[PDB]
């Protein structure tokens, strides 16, 4: 079969504080040779992806110290001993035992890390004009939340769309645009989120 | 030293012809297979195929989504790795990177913004986004393809802008939601640098 | 698959090992990565100043011991006396001595005389050394400000003022700062910014070399990207000679007979040596000049030798084969070892013994031994950087030098091996298959040897191109004084003089990059090398011929006004435009902008002169339709080419229609954007001709303002005495009858519409029409000034209502140039193909604050790359921070071994109330507080202390800042802020705040 | 009986007296000898 | 550190077992194939077999010269590799090495001495050498095994001395020839060790 390779997907880093991806295969990496056959890749935010580690524990020249290596074939933990403004990206777990790999993993979602922020929900009803134009677009807004693992459901759903940005540096936060792009008619017929920076659903509406 | 550098990018239609070269400068180029990576936009990289060292001889592996439709070769006296890319479809929109190995991928290329869209070259729509009773902001709705540049108080306020990512349709356009948040008003300035197209808008709730 | 396990793990071969080749030569450049030797300064025994100096010392075989100094107030005459024993006298009567190291510099650094009074000359001399070792190296002394840079200098105590105790006079607060090695590499790493380790050795005969091992290892490390290793041995007091006689050990006469028959002691002399070193990588990377190459120092200790002076045999060995060790070499791979050679009976045998042990043992040919204290004496702790210059000569000229005083080859010294050649006749060392290796010892006092090896550098220099340009590149040169700059000038003459048919380029490449930008700057573009020599030769005398001469402290940044109508020549772009690819580029493109909308291409107008401008109906270009769009061509064109040598702008003033250059050089609009406006602007004002004038005149504005009328009013104000008005045929005429004779002329310009008044709004209509809403108004590049506003605004306005606006109402050109002058900046360049309008913001500044600098491009009938470069000159010469690695991006320029500066130095030895009459008062006072300065900055000649100079440049440090202060809390009874020196940083302010401060 | 982990040494440079201290080039040694021991700011827990 | 020491030399008749040990401390001892490593009295190094890894099989490959005789082990839990010798006969005099490599021999161990041969312990027949009319020397014929020393005036002449290194006829015995140098008268002591018989000798011409 193939192996199946997983991550802690939305691993928070502060800065100058030792961090810990972790890779879990469904098979065994280790091959023959004592040598596990497990590559740890860095996507630094918009840049070609960077080769932090193969074989398991060995790293590749010009990736600082900092980036340690550490485990077993099945279970693998890239150490990251000081996480600066450049430990942060996408980290890939990518296997090698087996090559065909259409995939690089979801990879390991990296952030600078806060505490968590309160999402500011902004209903944003459509211009007017947009209503004279042919199109609607009734736009909810969540500025400033952190983590980014809110969602916006539609009610009153399946038409919205997604626009995240990555982290900003001064607040360290996450802002969502969920856009219904939509049409004439149905707009004579609500956005609320998840977020854990609340608990209960705050629904405000057009 | 070592560089892989790339090009062969552009805007086509679903169903054309595309050229990707890897240009190898640092390392013996018939000692490496290389492969030709993708990166869909913001998510996950996906291995297109890779050629074998023409020492090794071997094969050229594709993946299973571009088997019979794209075509890797390699070329040691005139150093270039070539992604052949032919009848292209909507997926082909995204970066595709060319990376030093089969199975370890040690350097890589910037990345070339191959895009494969049916849409043609139209500015803004430029739809405001008036306050509830706040933050203030303003959409890009259908607009192609990306470069596209949005501010506030043309280019004098940047606390708290936030500029939406491109965002695409299933028609092929592009929609950015650019928004300040700042009590108060507010101008905000779009420019489709392509079609050279300056929208500019005056939002009031 | 992947082949199994054949393409991959023969995959993951091919990355452990290529990052095994790469963290194996991490480990090469950690421990064994070779420094460069980029420059050497040297100011040693004799007439020695110049590493060049000293290969003519060295080469015709000169001794510097010639006697001992009568500068220093020596006593001389208690130092000698028949009885050998007697507490205070000295044993040799001689030894090289520095006759220079008496004077100093003070103002040229941040130091005032008092406190350079109180400098030890160790430190004094180490100043003048560590600007010459950077201005040889082509390194600008003042571009190494917040580096990386150790300053790793080698002293020996002494004793120079008067001992602390008992303080001084003058010399209070500063006898401290200059009696302590401490600050003797300190004090460098100040005065130039530098922010690497600067650290002091003390190992006495061995500082030196030590010095250069804690700087090579700093490098391999990485602490530091560049060094300036060094030791300095300037004795200012007799007492050495008179306790190193004490245990007797000096020569009799002061010389050095290193391994000779006739050593009768060690001898002595002062001197002083710095080399800039920088690994090689970093050296050949940044391109800085690499002389030689020390590849491998080791510094041991002698251990319990018989004595802590008496040498040690087998501690010299291990020192001789560690460096060899650590620079991965071999004993036969060393072609002449630069032994100590100290002098003594003693020394000298175990030294040998040493050498025949460290490198006799096992010789292919032999060791060509020799010692710079033969031809200079034991500089102390200059001894081994002098010795790694006399290598770095020897290996730069490919010849050993003799070592004087060496006919009688020691009869102590077993010499049968033949492995050891005692280098007593200049023996050739040619470059040839085997890399020119060397190897300095020095062995100190203190019992520590050290030894470094210096390579030849690697001759890869060679492969450098040929070719010529028509680029007069200026070749600028400046310095601290006024007496310095006609000093700068004549050490270059006279370079240029014997050494003669260097390219001229490169001898502007190398005063441009190279040079620091001091305060009294000198540029002249030349066209050979005798109308160079010819102003090289009248720079030194004053008189400032086909140059252009200035002093320019605090200026940095120029500004670009833009003149109007004025060139009517416009017959000198076709010159610019033959000879500058940039200039028949930027005015290609802006015709090409031009032309979409007005079909009037220049180029081929340009080659039209004004003597074919006049045949079929026509002017020197006034057809506004055709001028006002080949201005802006010429102008636009300009302003690209100035920031194309590397001159940006600050602000942006625009007289008429300099607003649309404003637009487009500042970012505010593009090329297509501004050519469109200003074309567009341009066919309506072509619609009003033929009723209305412009009257250009020195007229009195508080008086034109009554003769505001007949349609006649200002539409500019280009200055105090300059007033541009506008209107129709009513007063025109009649201005210059009723004016020209009472010595007031009215420059009636050759122009046939009204701007700045109500007569544009009469085409309101097309105006808003024709120019339309597409050169959006864009946040651009450069700050800028309105001419319509006369205010520093944004660059979000200019607009379709923007033109209309300065078109409109009056330029205010004066208020603007005045605010700019207030603002910040000080310096104009006028853009433009003649400088109409010079001596009016010159005037504006001569009747308030200060007089302002009046830089132009070029000239009516003068547009020739001769005159452009003249241009820069001007302006490097009037404070504008050309940047010349953009002037010499690509000319064919190398580096040159120029004369550094030629420090103005003077003898600086420490021996062991008004009732408000008129602006009478504020000169009395200025006189008063520059009096009671020049009292705390230790001038014993009061005469002058320069007034644009500031307080922390003039060496007005806390204990001059704070009496200061007191002296003026004193005569003029006042209670001046405790930080006065840094509120008011130049006697000027102080002066100011003092006399306004009545009250 | 401890273990010297990193140092640094960093001159002032251009500050505004000889014995006046520099206020950002303390700053850069305190971070030469924190980025030469491999450590972070915030591993020492006192300051001598 | 990474030390292969072994053990198991000695001294057997043809046709005996012997057991060599490597003791591998300082590695993973199951990821090397371990190989031994023959080389006889002052020639070159012949391989005599080795074993894969444990997870590389563990298939054992032997010369051409000891196939059928000789055998090779290893163990991880115990951590120590065998050469078991069968059947030995006079080819196996040698100094037999353990190397941590099948094709990348490494650490090599240090070096275990087996000899074979069917002579039994004596002492030596120590005939002179009379010089010609010059040097002096004296012959240990017929010793065995090797320990052997030769001094001259008892260990007080060392210049010009030279122990030519043993050397071994068809009986199994050995033979040193130790000569000096100098014109004149000397004397020579030899110590077989493992006999203990110290037998001095005389020269004149």
């Amino acid at each position: 079969d193939v192996v199946m390779t997983q991550s802690p997907l939305s691993l928070p880093v502060t800065p100058g504080e030792p961090a810990s991806i972790s890779c879990r295969s469904s098979q065994s990496l280790l091959h023959s040779n004592g040598y596990n056959y497990l590559d740890w890749y860095l996507q630094k935010p918009g840049q070609s992806p960077q080769l932090l580690i193969y074989l398991g524990s060995n790293r590749a020249s010009g990736v600082p110290d900092r980036f340690s290596g550490s485990g077993s074939g099945t279970d693998f933990t890239l150490k990251i001993s000081r996480v600066e403004a450049e430990d942060v990206g996408v980290y890939y777990c990518m296997q090698s035992l087996q090559t065909p790999r259409l995939t690089f993993g979801p990879g390991t979602k990296v952030d600078i890390k806060r505490t968590v922020a309160a999402p500011s929900v902004f209903i944003f009803p459509p211009s007017d004009e947009q209503l004279k134009s042919g199109t609607a677009s009734v736009v909810c807004l969540l500025n400033n939340f952190y983590p980014r693992g809110a969602k916006v459901q539609w009610k009153v759903s399946g038409n919205s769309q997604e626009s995240v940005t990555e982290q900003d540096s001064k607040d360290s936060t996450y802002s969502l645009s969920s856009t219904l792009t939509l049409s004439k008619a149905d707009y004579e017929k609500a956005c609320e989120v998840t977020h854990q920076g609340l608990s209960s659903p705050v629904t405000k509406s057009f | 030293e070592v560089q892989l550098v790339q090009s062969g990018g552009g805007l086509v239609q679903p169903g054309r012809s595309l050229r990707l070269s890897c240009t190898a400068s640092g390392f013996t180029f018939g000692d490496y297979a290389m492969s030709w990576v993708r990166q869909a936009p913001g998510k996950g990289l996906e291995w297109v195929g890779f050629i074998r060292s023409k020492a090794y001889g071997g094969t050229t592996e594709y993946a299973a989504s571009v088997k019979g439709r794209f075509t890797i070769s390699r070329d040691d006296s005139k150093s270039i790795a070539y992604l052949q890319m032919n009848s292209l479809k909507t997926e082909d929109t995204a970066v595709y990177y060319c990376t030093r190995g089969g199975t370890l991928f040690d350097y890589w290329g910037q990345g070339t913004l191959v895009t494969v869209s049916s849409a043609s070259t139209k500015g803004p729509s430029v739809f405001p986004l008036a306050p509830s009773s706040a933050a203030l902001g303003c959409l890009v709705k259908d607009y192609f393809p990306e470069p596209v540049t949005v501010s506030w108080n043309s280019g004098a306020l940047t606390s708290g802008v936030h500029t939406f990512p491109a965002v695409l349709q299933s028609s092929g356009l592009y929609s950015l939601s650019s928004v300040v948040t700042v009590p108060s008003t507010y101008i905000c300035n779009v420019n489709h640098k392509p079609s050279n197209t300056k929208v500019d808008k005056k939002v009031e709730p | 698959m992947a082949s199994t396990d054949s393409e991959k793990v023969a995959e993951y071969l091919r990355r452990a090992t290529l990052d095994l080749r790469a963290a194996r030569q991490r480990i090469r450049e950690l421990e064994g990565e070779p420094v460069a030797v980029v420059a050497m300064a040297c100011r040693l025994p004799g007439g020695v100043s110049t590493p060049e100096e000293f290969w003519e010392l060295l080469s015709e075989g000169r001794d510097a011991v010639a006697g001992l100094p009568t500068d220093r107030g020596w006593d001389l005459d208690s130092l000698f006396h028949p009885d050998p024993t007697r507490s205070g006298t000295a044993h040799q009567r001689g030894g090289g001595f520095l006759t220079e190291a008496t004077a100093f510099d003070p103002a040229f650094f941040g130091m005032s005389p008092r406190e350079a009074l109180a400098v030890d000359p160790q430190q004094r001399l180490m100043l003048e050394l560590s600007w010459e070792v950077l201005e040889r190296a082509g390194i600008p002394p003042t571009s190494l400000q917040a580096s990386p840079t150790g300053v790793f200098v080698g002293l020996i105590p002494q004793e120079y003022g008067p001992r602390l105790a008992e303080g001084g006079e003058g010399v209070e607060g500063y006898l401290m700062t200059g009696t302590t090695t401490s600050v003797a590499s300190g004090r460098i790493a100040y005065t130039l910014g530098l922010e690497g380790p600067a650290i002091s050795v003390d190992t006495a005969c061995s500082s030196s070399l030590v010095a250069v091992h804690l700087a090579c290892q700093s490098l391999r490390r990485g602490e530091s990207s560049l060094a300036m290793a060094g030791g300095v041995t300037v004795m200012p007091t007799p007492g050495m000679l008179v306790d190193f006689s004490r245990m007797n050990s000096l020569a009799p006469d002061g010389r050095c007979k290193a391994f000779s028959a006739g050593a009768n002691g060690f001898g002595m002399a002062e001197g002083a040596g710095m080399l800039l070193l920088e690994r090689l990588s970093d050296a050949r990377r940044n391109g800085h000049p690499v002389l030689a190459v020390l590849r491998g120092t080791a510094v041991n200790s002698d251990g319990a030798s018989n004595g802590l002076s008496a040498p040690n045999g087998r501690a010299q060995v291990r020192v001789i084969q560690q460096a060899l060790a650590e620079s991965g070499l071999g004993p036969a791979d060393i072609d002449a070892v630069e032994a100590h050679g100290t002098g003594t009976r003693l020394g000298d045998p175990i030294e040998a013994r040493a050498l025949f042990e460290a490198y006799g043992r096992d010789r292919e040919q032999p060791l060509h031994l020799g010692s710079v204290k033969s031809n200079l004496g034991h500089t102390q702790a200059a001894a081994g950087v002098a010795g790694v210059i006399k290598m770095v000569l020897a290996m730069r000229a490919g010849t050993l030098p003799r070592t004087l005083h060496a006919s009688e080859r020691s009869k102590e010294i077993d010499w049968s091996s033949g492995a050891i050649s005692l280098l007593d006749e200049p023996e050739p060392w040619p470059a040839g298959a085997r890399p020119r290796r060397a190897g300095v010892s020095s062995f100190g006092i203190s019992g520590t040897n050290a030894h470094a090896i210096i390579e030849e550098a690697p001759q890869v220099v060679e492969g450098e191109r040929v070719e010529a340009g028509d680029v007069v590149a200026p070749w600028v040169l400046s310095a601290s004084s006024a007496e310095g700059l006609r000093a700068q000038a004549a050490r270059l003459a006279a370079h240029l003089r014997e050494h003669p048919g260097q390219d001229p380029r490169d001898i502007a490449y190398s005063l441009a990059t190279g040079r620091a930008a001091l305060p009294h700057r000198a540029a002249f573009a030349p066209v050979d090398e005798s109308a160079a020599l010819r102003v090289l030769d009248g720079l030194a005398t004053g008189n400032a011929d086909g140059a252009a001469v200035g002093t320019s402290r605090a200026q940095q940044r120029a500004v670009f006004v833009f003149p109007g109508q004025g060139w009517q020549w416009a017959g000198m772009a076709v010159d610019l435009l033959d000879t500058s690819p940039v200039f028949a580029a930027a005015l290609r493109e802006c015709a090409d902008a031009l032309e979409p909308h007005l079909d009037f291409e220049v180029i081929p107008f340009l080659r039209a002169e004004a003597a074919r401008r006049e045949q079929d109906a026509a002017l020197s270009t006034e057809r506004v339709d055709v001028v006002q769009p080949v201005m802006f061509a010429v102008m636009v064109s300009l302003a690209s080419m100035w920031r194309a040598h590397g001159v940006e702008p600050a602000a942006v003033i625009g007289h008429s229609q300099g607003e649309i250059a404003a637009a487009c050089v500042a970012g505010a609009l593009s090329l297509d954007d501004a050519a469109r406006v200003v074309a567009l602007r341009s066919r309506v004002i072509a619609t009003m001709p033929g009723n209305k004038g412009m009257a250009s005149i020195a007229a009195p504005a508080g008086e034109v303002r009554a003769r505001i009328g007949d349609r006649v009013e200002i539409a500019a104000v280009n200055g105090p005495r300059s007033v541009v008005v506008a209107g129709d045929s009513d007063e025109l005429d009649r201005l210059v009858a009723s004016c020209t004779t009472e010595c007031i002329r009215a420059k009636r310009l050759a122009v046939d519409y009204a701007s700045h008044s109500s007569h544009v709004e009469t085409i309101r209509d097309a105006l808003h029409a024709e120019l339309g809403e597409d050169f959006h108004p864009l946040p651009g590049f450069v700050p800028f000034f309105s001419t319509v506003t006369g205010r520093w605004t944004q660059p979000d306005e200019l607009d379709a209502g923007y033109w209309y606006r300065n078109l409109r109402r009056t330029v205010r050109f004066a208020d603007a140039v005045r605010a700019l002058a207030e603002q910040g900046y000080r310096t104009f360049l006028e853009v433009s193909a003649h400088p109409i309008l010079t001596a009016a913001i010159e005037e504006i500044g001569d009747g308030s604050g200060a007089d302002l600098s009046a830089i132009h491009s070029l000239r009516r009938g003068d547009g020739s790359l001769a005159d452009f470069g003249e241009a820069l000159s001007r302006a490097f010469a009037a404070g504008v921070a050309v940047d010349w690695e953009s002037v010499h991006l690509g000319t064919g320029a190398r580096r040159v071994p120029l004369p550094t500066y030629p420090f103005q130095r003077e003898r600086v030895w420490l021996e062991p109330l008004a009732s408000l009459p008129a602006p009478e008062r504020e000169k009395a006072l200025f006189e008063l507080v520059r009096s009671h300065a020049a009292a705390v900055l230790g001038h014993a000649s009061a005469e002058r202390v320069p007034a644009d100079q500031a307080f922390a440049e003039l060496g007005v440090d806390s204990l001059s800042a704070l009496e200061l202060r007191n002296r003026l809390g004193a005569a003029t009874g006042v209670r001046l802020p405790t930080t006065t020196v840094f509120d008011h940083p130049d006697v000027r302010t102080l002066a100011a705040h003092l006399t306004s401060e009545l009250g």
